[PDB]
């Protein structure tokens, strides 16, 4: 599922600016 | 047509009243923009309590004003680190913006000062924690819950854009929840006062508009794209474009093939297709009717914009607050000492602070 892909992406924590 | 005479006259009057408000707001902003405040307190006026959040050139600490006992959030920036990361102009501009703006959903700068090693911005303490925390705790927000937050961002961007400010770092991590359940926007490190187009590659990958990624210039409509990303993430629990690595996120953004959870309402999908619009000539917030295309969209039909502004709407989530200085709604961070060098650092670079 899309949610499962989100978990697997590793980008579920706080995101830094570039 | 869609409106009878009474509804049409009411909406017209409301829109003209916004114009009148923004004209006065701009006059007030510009006075402070041209004559910023400086050096309104000093470090030994405060007790350092606990770290609330961290970055690469500073940290934010809960502090207590010794004389009055009031709590504040003090951002501490290491001048040498700011120079090293080429963040001088960003940090001066952030403080200049914060001391000049005034809006109920923008965090207020109560004091600012500097010493030999650091810059200090003492802001109101917003004790409910980050929207990020609550969103990840609950999974996703129902559409009325998401709409309540979204309406505050819409008003806040309407205000900022009238001042020619582009915000450029919207995300749940940058939105704090106050004791009444309303939003506070905090971090102006990438905001710019721009009349027209600009080019800087900045922001956070998931929230970048296609035209930021691509070399073409861009304007304030990047903030309306980012609003689309925020609303999507609030209502889905995940953003519309993600991948393992930012370069792969950028590829998905520039395609712009957005897909929606099956629980999204049709009104929500229509709004998001008009905000997450790659074509600038079609993106809501960037057309002839401006912000009114967003505020008048069916998904906001139940939103009483003045009541939101007046903070008279009951919020969907009221944070637990066990008293003054309670940090139960924040993550824990490692605590380092705050050292003040005997020798002044980077004095000339930070004269304006
Ligand atoms: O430390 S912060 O949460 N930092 C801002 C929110 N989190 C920023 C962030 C942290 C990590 C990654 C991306 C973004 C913060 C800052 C400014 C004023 C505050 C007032 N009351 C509480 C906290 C405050
Ligand atoms: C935050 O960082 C990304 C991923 O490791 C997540 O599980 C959190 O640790
Ligand atoms: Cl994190």
């Amino acid at each position: 599922t899309t949610y499962a892909d989100f978990i697997a992406s590793g980008r579920t924590s706080r995101r830094d600016a570039i | 047509g869609h409106m009878g005479n009474a509804a049409a006259a009411k909406k017209g009057s409301e829109q003209e009243s916004v114009k009148e408000f923004l004209a006065k707001a701009k006059e007030e902003f510009l006075k402070k923009w041209e004559s910023p405040s400086q050096n309104t307190a000093q470090l030994d006026h405060f007790d350092r309590i606990k770290t609330l959040g961290t970055g690469s050139f500073g940290r934010v600490m809960l502090v207590k004003h010794k004389e009055t006992g009031n709590h504040y959030a003090m951002k501490i920036l290491d001048k040498q680190k700011v120079v090293k990361l080429k963040q001088i102009e960003h940090t001066l501009n952030e403080k200049r913006i914060l001391q000049a703006v005034n809006f109920p959903f923008l965090v207020k700068l109560e004091f600012s000062f500097k010493d030999n090693s650091n810059l200090y911005m003492v802001m109101e303490y917003v004790p409910g924690g980050e929207m990020f925390s609550h969103l990840r705790r609950i999974g996703r927000f129902s559409e009325p819950h998401a709409r309540f937050y979204a309406a505050q961002i819409v008003l806040t961007f309407e205000y900022l854009h009238s001042l020619d400010l582009i915000y450029r770092d919207l995300k749940p991590e940058n939105l704090l929840i106050d004791q009444q359940g309303y939003i506070q926007v905090t971090d102006f490190g990438f905001a710019k006062r721009v009349k027209g187009r600009t080019w800087t590659l900045c922001g956070t990958p998931e929230y970048l508009a296609p035209e930021i990624i691509l070399s073409k210039g861009y304007n304030k409509a990047v903030d309306w794209w980012a609003l689309g990303v925020l609303i999507y993430e609030m209502a889905a629990g995940y953003p519309p474009f993600f991948a393992d690595q930012p370069i792969q996120i950028y590829e998905k953004i520039v395609s712009g093939k957005v897909r929606f959870p099956s629980h999204f309402s049709s009104d929500l999908k229509d709004l998001l297709r008009n905000l997450l619009q790659v074509d600038l000539t079609k993106r809501f917030g960037n057309l002839k009717n401006g912000v009114n295309d967003i505020k008048n969209h069916k998904w906001f039909a139940t939103t009483d914009w003045i009541a939101i502004y007046q903070r008279k709407v009951e919020a969907p989530f009221i944070p637990k607050f066990k008293g003054p200085g309670d940090t139960s709604n924040f993550d824990d961070y490692e605590e380092e000492e705050i050292r003040v060098s005997i020798n002044e650092k980077c004095g000339k670079e930070f004269t304006e602070f």
